[PDB]
C-alpha cells in the first residue's frame, strides 16, 4: 500500500458530540466545526489549495445520530466499554536550554472520544500558546489526540500533561522536565 | 461596554450582492416560528434544543431546532417551560429527532411571569432613518416583558418590507441598512440588515447572529433602523 | 459525577491507494461502540455484515442497486477524485529532516544517539555505519513517531566500543533529498 | 479543487 485517505465521522450519546474529518496517511487534512459550520484546515496553507462545503458534513452527522439511536436500541442498549488512554509527553525536537521548543502530549488508544487535558508548569495550569487537535481515528477504532505547549527550556521547570478520562481511575499526570 | 456604531466600511452593500434579495426577504416577510409554553424534547448537538411546534399556517413542519451560542446557554433552557419566537430556515437545516422539520437560532424566553395579565401587548418604538433623516416612526408589539431582540427585529423588518420595500425579489432600494437597539441602561448594539457580498446568500449563516439569544426589556428598549440609498 | 453510559457511532470511508492511483480499494465501515458491524469492500462489490448486529443493514442496502452503483463507482468519483484534489500538498509534500548525532546521557561502552526530526513523509531510512560499512548489530530504534502536525521524528541509538580514529556515521535516506544525509561521529 | 464527501446511509428500520 502507498496512501490512505479516510473520511471519519462519529456521533456520541449522551454527550451529543460529533465529528467529521478527513485524514491522509494518519495526518488530519481538516475537520468541520459543527458549531460555526465551517471547514478548519490542519495547516493554514491547505485552505489555499482546496475547499470543502462544510455545511454538508452536518447532514451526514444528522443521519449519524439517527443511526446511533437505531443501533443503541437493537443492541439492547449495550453501553460502550471505556478504554483508558496511553499518554506520552515528548518534545517537538531535541531540547537545548533557552532554545524555544514545543511539548507534545500524545493521548492515544482510548474511547469514548471525550477527554480533558490540562498543561501544568510547576503544579500550575498554562494557557497561552497551547493548541490541540480533534479526535483522530485508529485502525482499532479507538482514538488519538495531540495537545501542544510551546515553551522555553530551563533547568528549573517541571511540566505535566494532566489527562482525564472515564477509563482512568484517577487523573493522569505525565511528568516531564529537562534532563539533558 | 456597548458595541460601537458602524462606519460605512463596516456595512454590507446591497450593490455588492449579486444573488437574489428575495432570499433575504423570505426570512422576514410574514415568516416566523411562534410557540407558547413548551419544553425541549431533544437535541442534535449539546448547544441546541429541538421542540414540538407545528406549522399551523401551511403545516410545513412540526419539529423545530434552535441553535444557541454555547452549551451553557442550551442547558439553561433545556428543561424550562419557555416561549419561542424567531425566523426559521430550511436550506441546510439538519438534525435527527427522538413530519417536516425546520431550523432557527435563539428566540427562547422563559414563560413564567414574563407576560401581561390580560392579553395586553407592550409597544416598542421604532424610528426609521433614511440617509440620516427620520422618515417614519412606528411601534411593533410583543406579549413578553423581556423579549428577544430577534422577535423585535423580525417584526420591524416585516413592517418595513410591506410599507417601504425593505427588500424585493432582486435587490433593495437601499444600499446599506442596520437595526440598532438602545437599552434603558445605555447599552447599544446593531445588526447589519444586508446580505454579505457575493452571488449567494447563506440564510443559516446570516441568522446565526441570533445565536446569543439576546433579550431586552420591552417596556424601555428603543429601536432605530438606519437605511441609506446608493447615491443619495 | 457523570455516570450515564455512552453510546458511540462511527463511520469510516477509507480510500486505499496502490502505485499512485493505479489500483484503488474503497472500504466503507460502520462501527457501533468499538465493534465494526457492517461494511462495503469495493473489492467485494456489496455490503457484508461483520456482526449479526449488522445483518439487517447489509441485506437492506444490497437491495438497492441505485445505491450499490454509486458505491461501486466511488473508487473513482470519491477516492481518485479526492486523491488528486490534494496530491500537491499531501502525496508530494516534502520536508527535509533535521539530523544530529550526540552521545546519549546514559550508556566501557558509549551509546550514540542519532536524532532525526521534523520530517515528512514518514517513510525514512536511517542506518549506522562504521568506517564506511553498515552496522547491522547494536542498533536500537524508538520507532517512527507521528507528531500530529504533519511532521515526524525518531531516535536511533547505536551501542559502540569507540577507538581513537574511528568514524561512526548515521546515514539517512528520505524522499525530500536526492542523495542521503550523513552525520559522522569522530571517535 | 474541491473535496467531496460520501453520504451516510440510514440504517435498516
Amino acid at each position: 500500500e502507498e496512501h490512505v485517505i479516510i473520511q471519519a465521522e462519529f456521533y456520541l450519546n449522551p454527550d451529543q458530540s460529533g465529528e467529521f474529518m478527513f485524514d491522509f496517511d494518519g495526518d488530519e487534512i481538516f475537520h468541520v466545526d459543527m458549531a460555526k459550520k465551517e471547514t478548519v484546515w490542519r495547516l493554514e496553507e491547505f485552505g489555499r489549495f482546496a475547499s470543502f462545503e462544510a455545511q454538508g458534513a452536518l447532514a451526514n452527522i444528522a443521519v449519524d445520530k439517527a443511526n446511533l439511536e437505531i443501533m443503541t436500541k437493537r443492541s439492547n442498549y449495550t453501553p460502550i466499554t471505556n478504554v483508558p488512554p496511553e499518554v506520552t509527553v515528548l518534545t517537538n525536537s531535541p531540547v537545548e536550554l533557552r532554545e524555544p521548543n514545543v511539548l507534545i502530549c500524545f493521548i492515544d488508544k482510548f474511547t469514548p472520544p471525550v477527554v480533558n487535558v490540562t498543561w501544568l508548569r510547576n503544579g500550575k495550569p498554562v494557557t497561552t500558546g497551547v493548541s490541540e487537535t480533534v479526535f483522530l481515528p485508529r485502525e482499532d477504532h479507538l482514538f488519538r489526540k495531540f495537545h501542544y505547549l510551546p515553551f522555553l527550556p530551563s533547568t528549573e521547570d517541571v511540566y505535566d500533561c494532566r489527562v482525564e478520562h472515564w477509563g482512568l481511575d484517577e487523573p493522569l499526570l505525565k511528568h516531564w522536565e529537562f534532563d539533558a | 461596554e456597548s458595541q460601537p456604531d458602524p462606519m460605512p466600511d463596516d456595512l454590507h452593500k446591497s450593490s455588492e450582492f449579486t444573488g437574489t434579495m428575495g432570499n433575504m426577504k423570505y426570512l422576514y416577510d410574514d415568516h416566523y416560528v411562534s410557540a407558547t409554553k413548551v419544553k425541549s424534547v431533544d437535541g442534535m448537538f449539546n448547544w441546541d434544543l429541538i421542540y414540538n411546534i407545528s406549522d399551523k399556517k401551511l403545516k410545513n413542519y412540526d419539529k423545530v431546532k434552535t441553535e444557541l451560542l454555547n452549551e451553557d446557554l442550551a442547558k439553561k433552557y433545556k428543561d424550562e417551560v419557555v416561549d419561542v419566537y424567531g425566523s426559521n430556515y430550511y436550506v441546510n437545516c439538519y438534525f435527527s429527532s427522538k413530519g417536516g422539520k425546520t431550523c432557527m437560532y435563539g428566540g427562547i424566553t422563559k414563560h413564567e411571569g414574563n407576560h401581561f395579565d390580560n392579553g395586553n401587548l407592550q409597544n416598542v418604538l421604532v424610528r426609521v432613518y433614511e440617509n440620516k433623516r427620520n422618515t417614519i416612526s412606528f411601534e411593533v408589539q410583543t406579549d413578553k416583558k423581556s423579549v428577544t431582540a430577534q422577535e423585535l427585529d423580525i417584526k420591524a423588518r416585516n413592517f418595513l418590507i410591506n410599507k417601504k420595500n425593505l427588500y424585493e425579489f432582486n435587490s433593495s432600494p437601499y444600499e446599506t441598512g442596520y437595526i440598532k437597539f438602545i437599552e434603558n441602561n445605555g447599552n447599544t448594539f446593531w445588526y447589519d440588515m444586508m446580505p454579505a457580498p457575493g452571488d449567494k446568500f447563506d440564510q443559516s449563516k446570516y441568522l446565526m447572529m441570533y445565536n446569543d439569544n439576546k433579550t431586552v426589556d420591552s417596556k424601555s428598549v428603543k429601536i432605530e433602523v438606519h437605511l441609506t440609498t446608493k447615491n443619495g | 459525577g457523570d455516570t450515564r453510559p455512552r453510546f458511540l457511532w462511527q463511520l469510516k470511508f477509507e480510500c486505499h491507494f496502490f502505485n499512485g492511483t493505479e489500483r484503488v480499494r474503497l472500504l466503507e465501515r460502520c462501527i457501533y461502540n468499538q465493534e465494526e458491524s457492517v461494511r462495503f469492500d469495493s473489492d467485494v462489490g456489496e455490503y457484508r455484515a461483520v456482526t449479526e448486529l449488522g445483518r439487517p443493514d447489509a441485506e437492506y442496502w444490497n437491495s438497492q442497486k441505485d445505491l450499490l452503483e454509486q458505491r461501486r463507482a466511488a473508487v473513482d468519483t470519491y477516492c481518485r477524485h479526492n486523491y488528486g484534489v490534494g496530491e500537491s500538498f499531501t502525496v508530494q509534500r516534502r520536508v527535509e529532516p533535521k539530523v544530529t548525532v550526540y552521545p546519549s546521557k546514559t550508556q566501557h561502552h558509549n551509546l550514540l544517539v542519532c536524532s532525526v526530526s521534523g520530517f515528512y513523509p514518514g517513510s525514512i531510512e536511517v542506518r549506522w555505519f562504521r568506517n564506511g560499512q553498515e552496522e547491522k548489530a547494536g542498533v536500537v530504534s524508538t520507532g517512527l513517531i507521528q507528531n500530529g502536525d504533519w511532521t515526524f521524528q525518531t531516535l536511533v541509538m547505536l551501542e559502540t566500543v569507540p577507538r581513537s580514529g574511528e568514524v561512526y556515521t548515521c546515514q539517512v535516506e528520505h524522499p525530500s533529498v536526492t542523495s542521503p544525509l550523513t552525520v559522522e561521529w569522530r571517535a | 479543487p474541491k473535496y467531496v464527501k460520501q453520504n451516510t446511509l440510514k440504517l435498516a428500520t
